[PDB]
Parts: structure tokens; sequence; C-alpha cells
């Protein structure tokens, strides 16, 4: 129970700290962030 | 109020809010991040 409570004590540092993960989320929301800026700057092209 | 709007050529369609925006003497128009049209100057009353 001991080690059980120290670890699950330092996951809320690890989580955030560590990164490793996590940044797949962010990097979710930034990929369909960035193709919708993409899609919404194209309207700017003359295209000839 | 909706309406279609010609200032000085520049043919849109939007509604015409009071800005707090600070345009500079020389500017005469302002643009968002993705080059559309965010603001624009009243040829007579010089209001953003
Ligand atoms: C047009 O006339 C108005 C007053 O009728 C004046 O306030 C404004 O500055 C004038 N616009 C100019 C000179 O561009």
């Amino acid at each position: 129970a001991n080690q059980f409570n120290s670890a699950i004590g330092k996951i809320q540092d690890s989580l955030f700290s560590t990164a490793s993960a996590l940044g797949k989320l962010q990097d979710v929301v930034n990929h369909n962030a960035q193709a919708l800026n993409t899609l919404v700057k194209q309207l700017s092209s003359k295209f000839g | 109020k909706c309406v279609n709007f010609n200032f000085n050529g520049l043919t849109g369609t939007g509604v015409l809010t009071k800005s707090n925006k600070k345009f500079l003497p020389f500017q005469q128009f302002g643009r968002d991040i993705v080059d559309t049209t965010d603001a624009v100057r009243d040829p007579q009353t010089l209001e953003i």
C-alpha cells in the first residue's frame, strides 16, 4: 500500500514533467488547428 | 445591422460595430492572421 501510494503520488509530477506522452493529444489538436488554418488561408491565393 | 457595405470601393456584407482597434493615421483597414478583413476606416468620419 505504501509503495502504491508513493507511485500514485509521483504520477502527478511525472505526467507533466517527464513528458514522453501527453504530447500525442496536443499533437492531434495542433494538427487539426493547422489543417483548418491552412484551409482558411488558401482563400487568399489568386490561383492565377 | 447586417448590411451590404461599399467602403470606398471595398464591397462586402456584414455588421459594422464600434472598434477598440487603434489604427495608426496611415492605416486604412485592418486584417486578421489569415488575411481576412477585420476592420475598416470610414472615409468621412475617420471611424474604425
Ligand atoms: C469629409 O467631411 C466631414 C464633415 O462633413 C469631415 O469631418 C471629414 O474629415 C471629411 N473627410 C475627408 C476630408 O476626408
